[PDB]
């Protein structure tokens, strides 16, 4: 399986970017396999 | 080797992820490559450091990205969607509260092939990578940053 990379752009902030998404506060746990899960 | 954001492809071709080239080191999420060597033109990038729990991997050298979310300001996801040009999405992160401290998190739900896309602060520094998270139907991604 040929896995390869291609450049897609500069690392830059864009002034006129679309803005969206909320800002949830969540209690989570991180297990040994790197999986996050919700905690109550 | 040029600094920038890159697609991670496999072979028809499919985009499995995204990564960041900085200071000669390629940075992506472990689950994107599972540590496999990467082709870059005629050259080969070999894995250098990786950690399944952090879900991170670096190629050609140690992890170089060390900026962190300031906990107050909006950030930008520099997404590279499969089949589309790189584009920026601005958002205010939420928070993952863990027993080991808080982690910034972005409530943005984009195609799996965007995993590894960088999240930036206002100065253009990479504060982490997108694509390891939880579901609350909506996906929320940790802002995953390594250690330099
Ligand atoms: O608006 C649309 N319009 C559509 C119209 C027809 C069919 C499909 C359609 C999908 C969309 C949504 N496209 C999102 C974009 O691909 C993207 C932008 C930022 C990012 F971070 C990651 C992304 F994948």
């Amino acid at each position: 399986v040929d896995m390869y990379i291609e450049r897609a752009g500069d690392i830059t902030w864009e002034k006129d970017a679309e803005v969206t998404g909320n800002s949830p506060r969540l209690d989570v746990a991180l297990d040994e396999s790197g999986d996050f899960s919700l905690v109550e | 080797t040029t600094d920038g954001v890159y697609r991670v492809m496999t072979r028809g071709s499919t985009q499995v992820g995204v990564g960041v080239m900085q200071e000669g080191v390629f940075h992506t999420m472990w689950h994107v490559t599972k540590g496999a060597a990467l082709r870059s033109g005629e050259g080969r990038l070999d894995p250098y450091w990786g950690d399944v729990k952090q879900d991170l991997v670096s190629y050609c050298g140690p992890w170089k990205l060390d900026a962190a979310w300031d906990g107050l300001s909006e950030v930008q996801l520099l997404a590279v969607p499969p089949g589309e040009r790189a584009k920026n999405i601005q958002t205010l992160p939420g928070i993952f509260k863990t027993k080991d401290g808080d982690i910034g998190a972005v409530a943005l739900d984009y195609p799996a092939g965007t995993s590894g896309s960088p999240i930036l602060d206002k100065s253009g520094r990479v504060i982490g990578l997108y694509g390891n998270g939880v579901v609350i139907g909506s996906y929320v991604s940790a802002i995953t940053q390594g250690k330099r």
